[PDB]
């Protein structure tokens, strides 16, 4: 089973997939180390290359062809907080706020792939989170999407998009 | 001949329209398709877009809006690269309500950052 952990940087992908490796037993790989040490990156040479019980992470792992994408979410706000932890500049903050208000990457799993599940972060434990994730692989549910909508919590996010003129 | 700027993001789930001033520090108005529509299934409708852009162009003109520019994100996909209708037709709506319009700028946000492509 090939699962690809993906979303918004920022998201959690990383940690959520260390965990979901351990828990289920498979191995954790990441994307990036993956690419380099397989020798800008080329998507087809990349989805060549991984072509085991695998949790992969990254945000171009839902561009892999992999068994079922997991869609890390996270409100936005959450997203701008912990870019802005590593340092990123203004702009590429507020690019991927953006990004994860829009459903960038949701928009393009659900186009890539049939296996997609959608899992909301939003106040949830790492753990807590796996266990989610672990419950619906076991139910076994292949799809769910189209459970958040983050124009809801448009006003809280303002303070991090870029708006100005 | 006070400008603004409409903000248009297409979503998968919703389309928001927030018009803010020429500096984009105020807010002229925000609606969004969740807004002015019963049913959740109808909030991505375009019909949904162009009604919540009717609703924002409104809210402009009274506050003395005369034209906005217009910065779209509207996401699609990897395979098909595909935006839909939405951000247009709420664009479209916007001039039917009676705004003038300027610039039209594609922003699309591109997440980014981890590998990087070509
Ligand atoms: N469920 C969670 N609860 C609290 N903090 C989290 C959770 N998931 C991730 N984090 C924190 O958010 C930060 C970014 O997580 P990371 O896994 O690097 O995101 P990504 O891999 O998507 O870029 C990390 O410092 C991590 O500790
Ligand atoms: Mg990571």
């Amino acid at each position: 089973m090939l699962i690809a952990i993906t979303g918004t940087p920022g998201v959690g992908k990383t940690t959520i997939a260390k965990l979901l490796a351990e828990k289920l037993g498979y191995e954790y790989v990441n994307l990036r180390d993956f690419a380099l040490e397989k020798g800008e990156v080329e998507i087809d040479e990349l989805a060549y290359f991984v072509e085991r019980n695998v949790v992969l992470d990254g945000h171009l792992s839902h561009l892999m062809p992999v068994d079922l994408v997991v869609v890390l979410r996270a409100h936005p706000r959450i997203i701008g907080e912990r870019l802005r932890e590593r340092g990123y500049s203004k702009e590429k903050i507020g690019e991927n706020v953006e990004a994860e208000l829009v459903d960038a990457i949701l928009i393009e799993a659900i186009d890539e792939h049939e296996n997609v599940i959608e899992v909301d972060t939003t106040n949830k434990t790492p753990e807590e989170i796996v266990e989610e994730i672990i419950g619906l692989i076991k139910s076994g549910v292949k799809r769910r999407v189209g459970i958040v909508d983050w124009s809801e919590v448009y006003d809280e996010i303002i303070p991090y998009l870029r708006l100005g003129g | 001949e006070k400008w603004g700027i409409a903000h248009i993001y297409s979503s998968y789930n919703n389309t928001i329209i927030h018009i803010t001033d020429i500096t984009g520090a105020e807010t002229i108005s925000r609606w969004s398709g969740g807004m002015v529509v019963k049913a959740d299934r109808d909030e991505p409708s375009p019909y949904a877009a162009m009604l919540a852009a009717r609703r924002a162009a409104e809210e402009a003109l009274e506050k003395g809006i005369v034209g906005v520019h217009i910065r779209v994100r509207a996401p699609g996909g990897s395979k098909s690269k595909t935006p839909g209708p939405g951000a247009q037709a709420a664009i479209r709506a916007l001039a039917r309500a009676g705004l003038k319009i300027g610039r039209v700028e594609d922003v699309t946000p591109i997440p980014h950052d981890g590998t990087r492509p070509k």
